[PDB]
């Protein structure tokens, strides 16, 4: 059924799964015309697929010319991501087809469930978890190559650096998922809080920067404190 | 005009024929039913008074054979058989006519109701959906499954109704995700219809027997069945008019004939909003539309 807080050691198993957020799929500036009136930009996308065991991450971007001349952008949206899910999974090795695909939204079950029909042995599952991978767009590594696509493309990151040569995978998604909650209630902060040391850097191979065991205790205290201290003052305690 | 005589009423039960339903007491002289249009299929049915539990019945076309009622004490219920010789059953029915020990058919001349519910409906096709080939009727009670809900026991037993999964190979074109599940012209026309119904009549005509199900037994999948053949029209941006209208008059008598106090288990809210108010055709079932917002205005 539908993944929470009760089954969250399942994303940590020997079972290959994928989470697919489609929330940067379709993204616009809205703005006015010379006439007054309102219209919408788009600028070009991305589909976050992330394998939670192993921090594989299939980036596909979503070029603006995806949208020319269609209908109903925010329906297309959901449809062009089950699609190029279809595909991705179509492209891998049958060992490496995931068994099971979370979708972070219930809005995507129909259209995956239809461009996956024919791999009726692929669950297809929504989740009550409220996970943050909009924020991927304020990874800046990330932005960066979505934003100089002239043409579709997929790019493959691990965005869990090289974490897992020293922590767990459930270690290593709850520090993502940390980070990324950070980033989307307060980006300027969790940003400065990232980068404020200039003795760290960030390798050119990776997305984070090169934080110490007790680097990383001190990093998730800061960014704990940034979201509690974010809740506590939305809703008065 | 044609009868069903009964060999005897052994058990307190409720009988009905078509829309008309009438009780007879345990033992009490009844023997039968006369003046039965001919031209319709019919559908007998009975309610034992003491188990309300497994509505059952029959349907049949007295053009196609001589048929009886008789109670069988073993099995437990009332059932229907053919009479082959026939001045055997000509003596039966003359003579019980002359006691008067038979109700009438109780139609009015004005009313159409029962060709209006059963204006497509078979016996052939009837047959084909329950398989019993070796009678010329066919038995129908509230358990029976249907083919689909069987896939998700005895197939001997089962409602071979035409399997509609709007997320199926069958409704879905490869390269057409999203154009074929959100307009669903192609699995109604093409597959549907062209392959697998033949013509809108054969449609209709399940869609109708599916109801009559529903409402004269409850089959739980019956109404599974009425109300995706709906919904597969009304989710179909390309319907020829003719079947529109056709539609609209067929729900019409409907839901005109749906006992109002079983309302709730016989509409679902979901498929009939959505139809009505939501889908392609929203605005081509006034009359279905009139009768709802009117009868049952707390569903929508
Ligand atoms: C939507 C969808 C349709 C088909 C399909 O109709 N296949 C037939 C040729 C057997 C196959 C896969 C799929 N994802
Ligand atoms: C129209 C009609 C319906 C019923 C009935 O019990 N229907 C439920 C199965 C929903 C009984 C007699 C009758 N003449
Ligand atoms: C209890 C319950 C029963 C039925 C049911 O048997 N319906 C048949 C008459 C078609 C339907 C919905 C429901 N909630």
């Amino acid at each position: 059924g539908a993944m929470n807080s009760s089954n969250y050691a399942e994303l940590f198993n020997n079972d290959i799964k994928l989470f697919v957020d489609d929330t940067n799929v379709y993204r616009v500036t809205v703005h006015k015309t010379f006439e007054g009136n309102v219209a919408t930009k788009a600028i070009n996308g991305c589909i976050f697929t992330l394998n939670p065991k192993t921090g594989h991450l299939f980036l596909k971007i979503i070029h603006t010319s995806v949208w020319a001349g269609q209908k109903r952008l925010s329906q297309l949206a959901k449809w062009k991501t089950a699609e190029e899910v279809s595909a991705l999974v179509r492209s891998l090795p049958k060992e490496e087809q995931p068994k099971q695909i979370i979708v972070t939204r219930k809005a995507m079950l129909d259209p995956l469930e239809v461009h996956m029909l024919d791999f009726p042995n692929i669950a297809i599952r929504p989740t009550e978890l409220r996970l943050p991978f909009s924020a991927a767009m304020s990874i800046d590594k990330l932005s960066d190559v979505v934003m100089k696509a002239t043409e579709p493309q997929m790019v493959l990151f691990n965005i869990y650096d090289d974490w897992l040569d020293r922590i767990s995978s459930y270690t290593a998604f709850s520090r993502l998922t940390l980070l990324l909650r950070a980033l989307k209630t307060n980006e300027e902060s969790a940003k400065m809080i990232l980068l404020s040391d200039p003795t760290i850097t960030i390798k050119s191979y990776h997305l984070w920067p090169s934080f110490t065991d007790e680097q990383w205790i001190t990093i998730e205290s800061q960014m704990r404190d940034l979201i509690l201290t974010e809740y506590g003052r939305k809703y008065n305690v | 005009m044609n009868t069903v005589p009964f060999t005897s009423a052994p058990i307190e039960v409720t009988i009905g024929i078509d829309q008309y339903s009438f009780n007879v007491k345990e033992n009490q002289p009844f023997h039968g039913i006369k003046d039965i249009p001919i031209g319709h299929v019919h559908v007998i049915h009975f309610q034992h008074a003491d188990n309300s539990s497994m509505r059952y019945g029959y349907w049949f076309d007295c053009r196609m054979g001589n048929f009886y009622i008789q109670y069988d004490p073993k099995d437990g219920l009332y059932k229907m058989m053919e009479e082959r010789d026939g001045a055997k059953f000509e003596n039966i029915v003359h003579n019980f006519k002359e006691r008067q020990m038979m109700v009438s058919y109780p139609k009015i001349d004005e009313d159409d109701t029962w060709y209006n519910l059963t204006e497509f409906v078979q016996m052939d096709k009837i047959r084909k959906i329950v398989r019993k080939d070796e009678n010329q009727f066919s038995y129908v009670d509230s358990s029976m499954t249907t083919v689909q809900e069987n896939e998700l026991s005895d197939p001997a037993h089962s409602l071979n109704y035409t399997v509609i999964n709007f997320k199926s190979r069958e409704a879905i074109r490869p390269g057409h995700e999203m154009e074929d599940f959100l307009d669903k012209s192609y699995y109604l026309n093409t597959v549907m219809l062209q392959g697998i119904f033949k013509n809108s009549s054969n449609y209709f005509g399940e869609l109708q027997f599916a109801f009559l199900n529903a409402m004269f037994f409850g089959n739980y999948g019956s109404s599974l069945q009425w109300h995706a053949m709906i919904e597969l029209i009304c989710s179909s941006a390309t319907v020829p008019k003719h079947m529109l209208d056709k539609l609209d008059e067929i729900l019409y008598y409907q839901i005109k004939t749906l006992p109002e106090q079983y309302s709730d288990i016989l509409l679902n809210e979901r498929v009939w909003n959505i139809c009505l108010y939501s889908s392609f055709q929203k605005n081509s079932l006034h009359n279905t539309e009139k009768i709802m917002e009117n009868k049952y205005p707390e569903l929508l």
